[PDB]
């Protein structure tokens, strides 16, 4: 179902997985970039992440945020990223879970459209939906093909463990939030992780009895795929800052949040949410499906492209949104298909989830304090990290309470940045709160 | 850090103008700082979503503000004084609607792009109405 692909960083350009792409923000600006498919609709473009960005925020105040401008600055380095990138996507798919999320990202794909677009119409033609891919093949004329795509991965921007997907928006309004779904892209860095001590294990336990971890990039990167799935279903929740008025069990920090990030954790984290708050949340995605299915039941032409297939693409939407049709072709909503759907969207794909899944110690909340990360000594070796096990490899008796991941106990597996990125981490492990 | 509870945007200066009139408005924020953080002024209108109108990096060093204003609303800051202002000049009636400020209260590097999104920022004033009338 879900193959992962393989290549170097400096195989040749072959129009088909390794391409040069205009990135969606890029669109008509002729800034192509090497990029190489790691699975079907996936790309990975090991390029720093710059747009919005000055090229002087790359350079040189915050132990929690750590800078690097010489991070991809070579060949070699691009291919470092890309067989890490491989060996995270390798390990995604070895459980079930992971491969489903996989699937589910793979069949999102995004409607051929936005709010913009008439009813009737199927409109390729727009950032959300294509990139465009440059051929350039020899004794030929050069020229640019709009290609379909769902997620595209960047390295880093300025800030190296600041992990983030991101959406299009377009006049104030995201397709990815509207029902239509749309091109979700991604910046995001496998060897720089974050450290916690936001531990059921600490509650209520002597200050030298604590605990603290780093993070498996694997759970980093498939809960930044958690957003992702949200995004290409047109459900990433809009405009919704949570505000704590009390410090839960589980919650470290009581800072205001996005209710997108607390369903995307799991666990506890919706749990602060309001009944009504989490109905209107409901009711959106409802309404915002319904405006699909009325869209399915008129859409006559494709307008940017005659080669698309009207029927196959209202087929792939039926089934990407659980739609059901009549005996006339007629689509609508089935109740219990939305409900089951929106579960396995909203509460089905959790951090929580999966790391219990996948016996990777987590946070016990998004609510947790920001730590210093660290860096991973070498993710592509196999004595530290491995596609089955991650850093809890039970022959080196690292299975147990999740000890691989113990900054205390796996020391081999990761470097402190600096003295004062420990200094910084001991004080928070040692300090006292009353 | 704080209850988010205890933190809290108060914007200002909202009013009724003439079209061609100005206005400027500000933010006082309190219950923790946002001298490293990026600021923002959003507007609504009545059945629309929050729409950008201005952002400001930390220092003041980095604005970005949306196309249909740009020119005529200039957003500043006072770090000392916890301030964020939104100075509206050339108002006209599409202008009118609740001005909101927003502070994203992760101290990360402004991003124009990223400073547009009203995602970005979790922490939003009560908002001030503006009304520009012909
Ligand atoms: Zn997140």
């Amino acid at each position: 179902p879900v193959t992962i692909n393989n290549f170097n960083y400096n195989d040749p350009i072959d129009n088909n997985n390794i391409i040069m792409m205009e990135p969606p923000f890029a669109r008509g600006t002729g800034r192509y970039y090497k990029a190489f498919k790691i699975t079907d609709r996936i790309w990975i473009i090991p390029e720093r992440y710059t747009f919005g960005y000055k090229p002087e925020d790359f350079n040189k105040r915050d132990v929690c945020e750590y800078y690097d401008p010489d991070y991809l600055n070579t060949n070699d380095k691009k291919n470092i990223f890309l067989q890490t990138m491989i060996k995270l996507f390798n390990r995604i798919k070895s459980k079930p879970l992971g491969e489903k999320l996989l699937e589910m990202i793979i069949n999102g794909i995004p409607y051929l459209g936005d709010r913009r677009v008439p009813l009737e119409e199927f409109n390729t033609n727009i950032a959300s939906v294509t990139v465009n891919k440059l051929i350039s093949n020899p004794g030929e004329v050069e020229r640019k093909k709009g290609i379909f795509a769902n997620l595209i991965i960047f390295g880093p921007g300025p800030v190296l463990n600041e992990n983030e997907t991101i959406d299009i928006g377009i006049q104030n309004h995201f397709a990815s939030r509207e029902g239509f779904g749309g091109i979700m892209q991604m910046k995001f860095c496998p060897e720089y992780v974050s450290v916690f001590n936001n531990v059921q294990e600490n509650k209520g336990a002597s200050i030298f009895n604590r605990r603290g971890y780093f993070s498996d990039p694997a759970l980093i990167l498939m809960h930044e795929l958690i957003h992702v799935l949200h995004g290409l279903y047109g459900i990433k929740v809009d405009d919704l800052p949570i505000v704590p008025n009390e410090k839960k069990f589980f919650m470290q920090s009581t800072d205001a949040i996005q209710a997108e990030e607390l369903y995307t954790f799991g666990g506890q984290d919706p749990s602060i949410i309001t009944p009504s708050t989490d109905k209107s949340i409901y009711d959106k995605v409802l309404q915002n499906f319904r405006g699909i299915v009325d869209r399915l039941n008129k859409v006559l032409v494709c307008i940017s492209d005659p080669n698309i297939n009207i029927n196959i693409y209202k087929n792939k939407f039926k089934d990407k949104y659980k739609f059901v049709e009549d005996s006339e072709g007629k689509y609508s909503i089935d109740v219990e298909s939305f409900d089951k759907l929106y579960k396995s969207l909203m509460f089905g794909f959790t951090e929580t989830n999966i790391a219990e899944n996948y016996k990777i110690k987590t946070r016990a909340s998004y609510f947790s304090d920001s730590l210093p990360p660290v860096k991973i000594k070498n993710l592509l070796d196999n004595e530290i990290y491995t596609i089955e096990e991650g850093f809890n490899i039970s022959d080196k008796d690292m299975e147990k309470e999740y000890r691989g991941q113990n900054k205390a106990i796996n020391k081999q597996a990761y470097e402190e940045i600096s003295k004062e990125h420990l200094a910084v981490y001991k004080i928070q492990m040692c300090k006292s709160v009353k | 850090g704080p209850l988010g509870s205890q933190v809290q945007l108060v914007e200002s200066g909202g009013g009724l103008v003439q079209t061609g009139g100005s206005l400027r408005l500000s933010c006082a924020a309190s219950g923790r700082t946002f001298r490293r953080n990026t600021m923002g002024w959003f507007r609504q209108a009545p059945g629309k979503v929050r729409e950008f109108v201005a952002a400001i990096s930390w220092s003041g060093d980095r604005t970005y503000c949306a196309d249909s204003v740009k020119g005529r609303f200039t957003i500043s800051r006072d770090n000392a004084k916890n301030t964020v202002d939104l100075l509206m000049n050339s108002l006209k009636p599409e202008d009118t609607a609740i001005y909101y400020c927003a502070a994203d209260g992760t101290a990360s590097v402004f991003n124009s792009y990223a400073s547009a999104d009203r995602n970005k920022y979790n922490y939003w004033g009560q908002g001030t109405q503006v009304t520009v009338s012909s």
